[PDB]
């Protein structure tokens, strides 16, 4: 849930409600396979 | 009766609790002790 407007189509798709923590660490996971798909050394977004 | 006042003389520390992974309770979080074998102290603070 946040303000900024985007487009669900899949919400039928399952998924919970996440804690903050839990989105958080799901990002986490997200920014690393980010990282490697540029194969980025280097930190990103880590004050994010 | 007195003694069961002085033995009650204490400060609560806030504690920690725990998104539900499972489908027994909805992605609740539960009040999370240190050590394991809590499953008990889970199952008896909700019944439900």
């Amino acid at each position: 849930e946040t303000q900024y407007p985007v487009d669900r189509y899949l919400d039928w798709i399952p998924s919970l409600r996440a804690s903050a923590a839990t989105a958080a660490t799901f990002a986490e996971w997200v920014n690393t396979s980010m990282k490697t798909a540029f194969d980025l050394s280097d930190m990103l977004l880590e004050p994010l | 009766l007195l003694e069961f006042v002085l033995d009650n003389l204490y400060l609560n520390r806030h504690t920690g609790f725990s998104q539900d992974h499972t489908p027994f309770t909805e992605g609740a979080n539960l009040r999370s002790l240190p050590g394991p074998d809590a499953e008990k102290w889970y199952s008896i603070m909700y019944p439900t």
